């Protein structure tokens, strides 16, 4: 279904559909899924990040970036364009502090982003972006707060979301959870049991968790989960993994 | 886009320019437009091509159209390119007249036209001007001058030339009938009407078809002056008699 | 202060400037040339701030040869005098004005001579007779009591003259030898240089 | 429909005189499965349009295609998301720069002509490509009364007694000149009642309250108001006793 | 001042079916005569003429840069301008400059094209229109020139009496200030001719 | 800030064994008007730097808002590297410098203490881009009434105590107090140290006037 | 954000712009538009046909005054239309600050033939799919121009732009003489119209404009009623 | 503003647009130039013989300063934008260095001008080969040529356009110490070498002349009769 | 240059004088200073004649343009805005000094534009040279609600004092009764002042200037 319309993002398929886009979406699901799941005290991230050589050290291509100090960021797909898409959020922070004066909404900063990468959907002179990425931010006045970026640059709220390879059996293991009721302490569990469910270890051979909460548990600061809770939370993934 | 671009600027294999050439076809299949030097004037007579009777003509003319005091053009090919150039004439020629505060000499306005249609065909992607223009003119210099300007910035000076359709019937009549340095007005308005009714087979040569201007020297100013129905129909009429007197 | 002059006759333009280039109470030149050949029947006479006079006459000098070599055709010194004017003119208001003080002297075959007098405002001027500096204040009267429209062009130069000699004798500055050029339908003349 | 040269892939003429580019771009309106509905009263306009939630892990508060223009001014947006916001941005710029200039607020005609001379750029220009949605802006004019108005990616824009757009416009739209034709006296009830019928009429879903989103303006009330759940509960219960 | 520095004088005046303009002839820097014919009235068409008085590069400038737009929309639309037109015309081109401003005060003296209806008006060197019925003077002598209209003026003049009465008053006006005179030059255009003389004036 | 509008008086600095202390009064005067009494003029810069400011109060307050933003983004880096104190004084240095070179000074002279590493940092940084380092720091008035002290017991005691220094630094704004016509009795003092930047405040000095009475 | 620097229109190997012709297609598959000019006035009539009784016919116009002596209709693209018209607004009023006169009908049709020129030749853009007719009354004559997609501009006694053209022109052809008031000339519009309308024509699906000594006003539609009645 | 690289390389290392510049420089008036002792000769073939034009308006000859002239094949339009910028260039030169411009110097602005449009985003190569003839100061006669591409050398004579190669084999065959020994023998040299490839001899040569501190003289028809016909005496015998 | 405007019970009077000074020196005797901005709001203008001459122009034009894109009535707060935000755009380098008045669909409005950007809305307002006089007047005998008559002579005893109270004003005046319903341009309203008859016979007979050189040139 192309190969006449499908070499711009600049150019409209017969049936209305922006194949350069849908392009980039195919590119962000090849990729390690990366979940994140909203609960009462925070939102906390997860990333299935696979290790492609052994020769790199731990912590190597980060996908759980931290894009202000109440902002995480999960990213999947290219990982070239999800940190320039960070570098574009932290300066879009930055701007709006500077501006305003104070901490730019979650809701505000999706949608800035969101605008941006949706600049990058309508030129023929330049190319989507091949990367969907998640937002959180906890703030006391405002709550936690879970969104979604992808390629085209459509912004929703998430009590839970999944973007990458797995996304579809990440979201459905996700609606299992409670996660309206659950504070950050057992969703960082639930979110390393999700990956270890979600990840095959059969064609991608090896893969580090990389977790990170925002909310109350952390003053709203975005922090990476300390290692002590880290290795609690693999171990119960890896015994509930049986 | 590499991909949509038409590549407007650039050479043939052959080593040709084909956008001015495909210009010049559209020039070939336009109205046709003849201007002769005289001895004591310079004419332009050219083919109006609109003749649908619910026109009005409110302007001076519709093909002629006046570049300074002391000069004139016509056109053949697209009105909407032929209107910015001739804007575009118009500036030049006030331009000199500011500078130097005389009248610009024919050459340089037609040299700096020709300039800008070669820009046109030289860089920028964009299309050339489908505009060849027959200019007429008199300075202190050359005196009564008649030029011709095509599409790729090239230009000539004629004593007697056509452009549009039928161009190349009416430069052989013209090389036949032609006399050097001995037409009058009178003679190259009477050639120009002998022409125009060989070159306007279909229309019969009506004087409602044919827009006929001429530029000569009165008392140091030079006048500019499309010829009125009355006389062109007494033109056409005199040529009929010499037609019919040819019979005999 | 430089010294320039001018007499226009029926067939002639005679113009004459003084030879000193002086940058301090002393005459660093004494055999300077203050004219400039645009044509090969122009004369560009200029005087003013230093540094603004070479760069503005060789400007004008360039664009005349220019449009010799461009047409085919020179400039008529109306021509040349108009397009000198909206150069000065055009450069009166921008960042890098010229303060020069002009004289352009021509003949044509059908205008006949010109002499043509600017200003360093560009205020163009067709005169007579014209002059510049300080000296042209002790020059112009006798320009004026003893011209005559019909003047040959030796009393021309006897009247130029005069008007050199007035300066050696009424002017504090001192201008010892003097250019002088004629230009007539032959082109431009190089006169003998009034010495004192 | 001949086609010779880019004339599908650009906004070029067709030998027809037909941009395919525009008629894809009403396709990618119908792309994206959603319908809209309004209807203008005696002293009311409503936007009805249907609220979709694919999956439940999504936060129902954050997908809405009702946006508040301005203090007085709604909009519903139908097609592709990221474009409509876009869209909405650029109204909001508009209306609030339209505001500083000229001391006034902007007339709903007024911001859907801006908003349509965009369109237009973007319909003559052909390094980018039209924008897959569509914008029904409402408010009430202090001369004029209620207005209904509708700008669609040709750059098109028009008042509306009563108007649709999405994947269901045209059963919707011969629906509304049905009731139209009859001319009863629209009330604010009528209205709303009128729209969610429409509606419901052309999707066969009889929606339960949380299935649709309904924002009216009224002339005692000027604001724009987006009805909550109670609202558009009683309204359907008005419908069912019927 | 900067309009001192080359001085001059131009005034219009009105008549029945006929205007007048006048200006002196003087060419000088701040006390030195030049030229004794200088132009600083302008044919701007067949029955219309601007003065322009002031600093003589401006004066230069501003009547050239005029015929370039003049002849320029000439051609376009075909027609010869009308004097009110010629005014705007000038008024855009002296706000152009606002900040820059060209040191002239010109005047506009003709007649309409179709109507022959006489105009006269005066503008400030930054582009301010002034249409008056009687008469329209600028210059470095202007305050003699008004005290020689007002004490002068009679409406509905013949294009004698028009010609006398702008003669007497740019004499005597410019025979009391120092940097406008040596000879005065009129123009009387009527409806079928332009009439234009010099006048016998003090060359001191 | 071709002219200052509203304007900070003294800001002290002096260094000791295990970190360095710095004060300013909490006034914000406009010439000899005292009109804003409760201003903070100590900045902590990160857990390792702090920045006492003289000068104008607004190209103060900008300046905070950079170097704050500059370390949010620091921190949100993550990567071990932290700007240490001389860093902090290097960039400003270069901030002042740009900022006189296109002649629109940020009227300020600041003063710069930090301590990482185990070494203590007190730097200057003036308008005009003078920098430096000394035991001891007073800008404006501080440096004729309150650094002659200063310099006093650091040439016979190089090294001071906490206790010592914050003695010393109370005394000398003391003596700004009696002697400046643009100090407030109110003022707070900024200490870093390995446990980081304390400010505390609103502290106020003690003032004899026994000779109130001498005088006649 | 750069846009294309090349022309989309070309000379084609016959020598013809294509997508002037095909601007041109698009104007003759639009809404008819008649143009009539009298001897003290013009008139500007086109159709209004709209797709449902939904459309509120008072939101948008066809005919739409530029000066308070010219006004234009079109047949072809809408928001080309609007886009023309936008720009005849703003030459205008850069012609009367320039000149403070009111701009020359001529002039108007000009700068608007230049700007479709423009798009004719500039880089990535395609022609303007609108004929104009562009009507006003100055120097105490009436006037009447069409403006085709390259901006070729004629001065036109009557003609009618839009679907059955060459038709519309023919009845204008054989029903249009010199001395015909401005009343006659709106009777004769209509009826121009009618002669390509299809079903029952009324007020508000056809939008008629004249301009005379009074300037240019749009024909409200209760006087399209009583002009309608008279036949 | 238009960027794209219109003059790409091809596979085998061709630049096809500078190859078809020179295809349109092949399909030029032959032009010859022949560098005498005292006198420097170039000489041009009239297609456009047509009797209703004005000779001046079309002369492919022109002086690019007092001791420097051109003659060129190839697109006209081209040819007159770079004799324009070669007559500033001439020009300004003259007014910063005080002297007149070497013909190598020119010849070197007329090339490199030619390659940077060979090399430049946007522009097509100048389709006009030239032929910069002249006297440089010290009185040593000179002759260039500047392909499209871009490459100037030093010639003895030299011929292009179409006839290009025939007549380069001419003057490859007839030019010796011998016949540029004077300024007759040259411009018979030079007519020689034009009727190798021109249809009619006379009516179709077009043929001007530079010698020592003169400027460039175009002879007119009768001179250019009275030549050919000495021709046609010698061969004659 | 004396310039009023008041708010009546249905609209706005606004009043100006007639008299343009090049220094002490009287140019115009009759200048028209109450411009015109749209058919419902007019600005009488004062200060730099040349700079309120073009702003006037301007945002007429933008108005107008505003009002056929809009197919509404001008309204007086937008060409306020345009007034202010274009004269603080030039920083007071436009010497316009304003009384902005007109009738819209929101009711009468009169505004004061100062040439650095400021606007006072005001029921009266008086500006240009003679701006004192006619606000002593307008505080001596302006009451809230006048009726057309009452403000047309209240507006003319302004622009009087004015004009016998300041050197740089007088020889008429002018008032515009903008109202809902109609707009009254009365140029002038009254003529306070008057050159005398001249006794004497200063009268140019044929011959009295002499003629150096003449020229005919004969027309069509
Ligand atoms: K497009």
């Amino acid at each position: 279904i192309g190969t006449g319309y499908d070499l711009s993002a600049s150019t409209f398929s017969p049936d209305g559909r922006v194949f350069q886009v849908e392009y980039a979406m195919k590119a962000v699901e090849n990729s390690s899924t990366a979940i994140g799941i909203r609960c009462k005290d925070g939102v906390v991230f997860g990333v299935e990040k696979l290790v492609l050589s052994k020769l790199y050290e731990e912590g190597s291509n980060k996908r759980l970036f931290n894009v202000d100090r109440h902002v995480g960021m999960a990213v999947a797909g290219l990982l070239a364009d999800a940190r320039s898409l960070a570098d574009i959020a932290r300066e879009e922070a930055s701007n709006f502090r500077s501006n305003f004066g104070y901490n730019i909404p979650l809701k505000h900063l999706a949608d800035r982003v969101a605008m941006y990468v949706h600049a990058y959907t309508l030129y023929s002179a330049v190319r989507p972006f091949g990367c969907s990425f998640m937002l959180g931010s906890y703030s006391v006045n405002d709550g936690a707060q879970l969104y979604m970026i992808d390629p085209s640059g459509v912004s929703y709220g998430y009590w839970g979301c999944a973007i990458g390879k797995a996304r579809q059996a990440a979201k459905t293991e996700i609606e299992k959870l409670q996660m309206k009721e659950m504070t950050c302490r057992d969703i960082v569990k639930e979110v390393a049991k999700i990956i270890y469910i979600v990840h095959d270890e059969v064609k991608d051979k090896a893969f580090e968790l990389e977790l990170s909460w925002v909310g109350e548990l952390t003053n709203g600061r975005h922090e990476i989960v300390p290692k002590d809770i880290r290795e609690e939370a693999e171990k119960y993934a890896k015994e509930s993994l049986k | 886009s590499r991909r949509y671009d038409s590549r407007t600027t650039i050479f043939s294999p052959e080593g040709r320019l084909y956008q001015v050439e495909y210009a010049m076809e559209a020039i070939g299949h336009a109205g046709t437009c003849l201007g002769i030097l005289a001895n004591d004037g310079v004419l332009l007579a050219a083919e109006r091509r609109n003749i649908h009777k619910l026109l009005d003509e409110v302007f001076f003319s519709e093909k002629i159209y006046k570049l300074n005091e002391d000069m004139a053009c016509s056109v053949a090919g697209i009105t909407s390119d032929a209107n910015v150039l001739t804007n575009e004439l118009r500036l030049i020629a006030q331009r000199y007249l500011l500078q130097y505060q005389e009248p610009i000499p024919c050459e340089q306005l037609v040299t700096a036209l020709c300039d800008i249609k070669q820009a046109y065909t030289q860089f920028g992607g964009k299309r050339p001007f489908g505009v060849s223009l027959l200019y007429i003119g008199w300075d202190k210099h050359y005196g009564f001058q008649l030029y011709q300007s095509d599409p790729s910035g090239n230009y000539g000076g004629w004593k007697a030339t056509c452009i549009g359709n039928n161009s190349a019937a009416a430069v052989s009549m013209l090389k036949q009938d032609y006399k050097e340095g001995e037409m009058t007005l009178k003679s190259a308005l009477a050639l120009a009407i002998k022409v125009l009714n060989k070159t306007m087979d279909v229309s019969k040569l009506s004087a409602e078809k044919v827009e006929i201007a001429t530029l000569t020297r009165e008392n140091g100013k030079t006048v500019i002056r499309v010829l009125k129905q009355k006389e062109v129909e007494q033109l056409i009429k005199k040529h009929e008699e010499e037609e019919a007197k040819a019979e005999r | 202060m430089e010294y320039l002059i001018g007499i226009q006759g029926p067939d002639y333009v005679l113009v004459a400037s003084d030879r000193v280039a002086a940058s301090n109470i002393v005459q660093m030149k004494d055999d300077h040339d203050k004219m400039f050949k645009m044509s090969e029947k122009i004369l560009l006479l200029c005087v003013g701030e230093a540094g603004d006079t070479v760069q503005f006459a060789e400007y004008i000098q360039k664009n005349v040869q220019l449009y010799k070599m461009r047409n085919g055709y020179e400039l008529s010194p109306t021509a040349a005098a108009n397009f000198t004017r909206r150069n000065l003119a055009d450069c009166l208001r921008s960042r890098t004005p010229y303060h020069v003080n002009l004289l352009l002297a021509g003949y044509d075959e059908h205008e006949g001579p010109a002499l043509y007098y600017m200003d360093y405002l560009a205020a163009l001027a067709k005169a007579p007779f014209a002059a510049h500096g300080y000296g042209a204040f002790l020059t112009l009267s006798i320009l004026d009591r003893y011209y005559t429209p019909t003047i040959s062009r030796e009393r021309a130069v006897e009247l130029l003259r005069k008007c050199l000699e007035e300066l050696q004798k009424r002017f504090i500055l001192n201008l010892p030898t003097f250019s002088v050029r004629i230009i007539d339908k032959n082109g431009i003349h190089d006169l003998d240089n009034i010495s004192f | 429909g001949s086609s010779a040269g880019f004339d599908r892939h650009i906004t070029i003429f067709s030998p027809e005189g037909r941009l395919y580019q525009v008629e894809y771009a009403f396709k990618a309106i119908n792309q994206g499965g959603l319908t809209s509905v309004a209807v203008r009263g005696k002293d009311c306009a409503v936007i009805v349009t249907q609220k979709k939630v694919p999956d439940k892990l999504l936060d129902s508060s954050t997908v809405t295609h009702l946006f508040k223009i301005t203090e007085n001014i709604g909009c519903v947006m139908t097609g592709m998301t990221a474009d409509s916001r876009s869209q909405v941005q650029r109204a909001r710029y508009e209306a609030a720069n339209w505001k500083y200039k000229y001391g006034y607020e902007i007339p709903v005609d007024m911001l859907c002509k801006r908003i349509a001379d965009i369109s237009q750029v973007y319909t003559q220009n052909a390094e980018m490509r039209p924008l897959g949605c569509c914008m029904i802006l409402i408010g009430i004019d202090e001369e004029q009364g209620p207005q209904v108005y509708k700008c669609d990616p040709a750059g098109y824009y028009c008042g509306f007694k009563a108007t649709a757009a999405g994947v269901k416009q045209t059963e919707s739209t011969s629906f509304l000149e049905k009731k139209v034709k009859k001319k009863f006296d629209w009330t604010f009830e009528q209205t709303v009642e009128t729209a969610i019928t429409c509606l419901s009429t052309v999707l066969s879903i009889d929606f339960k309250p949380s299935e649709i989103e309904v924002g009216v303006v009224t002339v005692e009330n000027p604001k724009f108001r987006i009805l909550t759940e109670a609202e558009i509960d009683a309204h359907l219960v008005a419908l069912a006793e019927r | 001042s900067i309009m001192s520095y080359n001085g001059g004088a131009v005034m219009a005046m009105k008549g029945k079916n006929c205007v007048a303009i006048a200006a002196d002839r003087r060419f000088g820097i701040q006390a030195q005569m030049v030229t004794t014919d200088f132009q600083k009235i302008f044919p701007m068409g067949d029955r219309l003429y601007i003065g322009l008085a002031g600093l003589a590069t401006d004066v230069q400038t501003v009547a050239q840069r005029l015929k370039f737009r003049l002849n320029l929309y000439e051609l376009k639309e075909g027609r010869q301008i009308k004097p009110y037109t010629l005014m705007s015309m000038v008024a855009n081109l002296l706000y152009e400059k606002r900040f820059g401003p060209y040191y002239t005060e010109p005047v506009i003296a003709g007649l309409d094209p179709k109507t022959f209806k006489p105009f006269i008006c005066s503008l400030d060197l930054i582009g301010c229109p002034m249409v008056t019925d009687d008469f329209v003077v600028s210059g470095t002598c202007a305050e003699q020139m008004y005290g020689m209209c007002e004490s002068l003026w009679e409406p509905n003049m013949d294009p004698d009496h028009l010609f006398e009465t702008i003669s007497q008053a740019m004499l005597n006006a410019v025979d009391r200030d120092a940097v406008s005179g040596m000879g005065v030059i009129v123009h009387i255009i009527e409806k079928d001719k332009i009439t234009t003389r010099t006048l016998k004036a003090r060359m001191d | 800030t071709q002219n200052p509008m509203v304007t900070g008086t003294s800001v002290l600095g002096v260094k000791f064994e295990g970190g360095v202390v710095i004060a300013a009064d909490m006034l914000g005067s406009y010439g000899s008007l005292a009109r804003f009494r409760n201003i903070s003029r100590i900045m902590r810069v990160n857990n390792s730097t702090m920045l006492g400011a003289s000068g104008d109060y607004a190209d103060f307050q900008y300046l905070k808002q950079v170097l704050g933003q500059m370390v949010i983004d620091e921190e949100l880096l993550g990567d071990g590297h932290s700007y240490s104190p001389r860093a902090i004084h290097s960039w400003l240095t270069r901030a002042m410098y740009s900022r006189r070179s296109k002649m629109n000074p940020l009227w300020n002279t600041m003063v710069i203490g930090g301590y990482a590493d185990g070494e203590s940092f007190l730097g200057y940084v003036d308008m005009l881009g003078v920098a430096y380092e000394a035991p001891s720091l007073a800008t404006g008035y501080g440096a004729y009434l309150a650094q002659p002290l200063l310099r006093e017991v650091l040439e016979k005691q190089p090294v001071l105590s906490q206790t010592e220094a914050r003695d010393l630094v109370e005394r000398c704004m003391r003596v700004l107090y009696y002697r400046d016509a643009r100090s407030y009795n109110r003022f707070q003092i900024a200490t870093v140290t390995e446990k980081g930047v304390e400010i505390e405040g609103p502290l106020s000095t003690e003032t004899n006037w026994d000779i109130a009475h001498m005088i006649s | 954000e750069r846009g294309y620097s090349f022309s989309l229109t070309t000379f084609s190997p016959s020598g013809k712009l294509v997508q002037i012709e095909y601007a041109l297609a698009a104007v003759a598959g639009g809404a008819p538009s008649v143009g009539i000019k009298a001897a003290n006035g013009v008139v500007l009539a086109t159709e209004k046909k709209q797709k449902s009784i939904l459309y509120d016919e008072r939101s948008v116009h066809k005919v739409e005054p530029i000066t308070k002596h010219i006004g234009l209709v079109y047949s072809g693209m809408g928001p080309d239309y609007r886009v023309l018209v936008h720009r005849a607004r703003k030459l205008a009023q850069q012609y009367y600050l320039v000149y403070q006169e009111p701009i020359p009908t001529a002039q108007l049709v000009q700068r608007v033939a230049s700007v479709m020129q423009e798009y004719t030749q500039s880089g990535g853009v395609r022609p303007f799919g609108v004929s104009l007719l562009i009507c006003g009354w100055n120097e105490g004559r009436p006037y009447l121009f069409q403006s085709d997609p390259s901006g070729a501009y004629f001065a036109w006694k009557a003609t009618a732009m839009g679907k059955n053209y060459v038709n519309g022109k023919t009845f204008l052809e054989k029903r249009y003489n010199e001395d015909l008031e401005l009343e006659d000339a709106i009777h004769t519009a209509i009826l121009t119209l009618k002669e390509s309308f299809e079903g029952q024509m009324t007020e508000d699906n056809i939008e008629v404009g004249i301009c005379n000594e009074a300037g240019f006003r749009r024909l409200t539609p209760t006087e399209v009623k009583d002009y309608l009645a008279a036949i | 503003s238009y960027d794209r690289a219109i003059t790409v390389f091809s596979p085998d290392g061709h630049l096809f647009q500078v190859e078809y510049a020179q295809e349109a420089v092949k399909k030029g008036s032959t032009a010859v130039g022949v560098r005498g002792r005292d006198i420097v000769v170039l000489g041009v073939e009239k297609k456009s013989v047509a009797k209703l034009q004005d000779e001046r308006t079309v002369r492919k000859i022109c002086a690019l300063d007092d001791n420097v002239c051109m003659a060129f094949a190839g697109l006209t339009a081209d040819a007159r934008i770079v004799i324009n910028r070669a007559r500033v260039e001439c020009q300004s030169h003259r007014l910063t260095v005080e002297d007149p411009v070497t013909v190598e110097y020119i010849t070197r602005y007329i090339a490199s001008l030619k390659q940077r449009y060979t090399q430049s985003n946007g522009r097509r190569p100048f389709g006009i080969s030239a032929l910069i003839v002249g006297f440089d100061f010290d009185g040593t006669p000179r002759l260039y040529q500047t392909d499209p591409s871009g490459t100037y050398h030093a010639w003895k004579a030299n011929a292009i356009g179409r006839g290009a190669k025939s007549v380069r084999e001419f003057l490859e065959k007839n030019y010796t110490d011998e016949a540029i020994e004077t300024d007759d023998l040259t411009i018979k040299l030079v007519i020689k070498a034009l009727l190798e490839v021109v249809q009619s001899g006379g009516k179709n040569i077009e043929l001007a002349v530079m010698r020592r501190d003169q400027s460039l003289k175009i002879l007119n028809p009768e001179e250019i009769e009275k030549y050919v016909a000495e021709i046609e005496k010698e061969k004659e015998e | 240059t004396t310039i009023a405007g008041v708010v009546y019970k249905d609209g706005i009077v606004l009043g100006a004088d007639t008299r343009a000074t090049e220094g002490m020196v009287v140019a115009d005797k009759n200048c028209s200073k109450i411009h015109f901005i749209s058919p419902n709001i007019y600005c009488c203008g004062a200060g730099t004649a040349a700079d309120t001459d073009m702003t006037t122009q301007l945002i007429s034009s933008n108005l107008e343009l505003h009002s056929l894109s809009t197919g509404r009535l001008p309204r007086v707060v937008t060409a306020n805005r345009m007034l202010k935000q274009m004269l603080f755009r030039y920083q007071g380098y436009i010497g316009a000094a304003l009384v902005l008045g007109g009738v819209d669909v929101t009711g009468p409005h009169l505004y004061s534009i100062y040439p650095h950007g400021s606007t006072d809305k005001l029921p009266y307002v008086t500006m240009g040279s003679g701006s004192l006089a006619a606000m002593a007047v307008f505080e001596d005998k302006f009451r809230p609600d006048m009726e057309e008559e009452e403000a047309k002579n209240l507006v003319s005893e302004a622009i009087a004092a004015g004009i016998f109270n300041d050197l740089g004003s007088g020889s008429n005046i002018d008032l515009c009764v903008i109202s809902k319903n109609k707009l009254d341009f009365l140029r002038p309203y009254t003529v306070p002042n008057k050159k005398g008859t001249r006794l004497g016979r200063y009268r140019c007979e044929k011959g009295t200037t002499a003629v150096l050189t003449e020229k005919i040139t004969p027309l069509e």
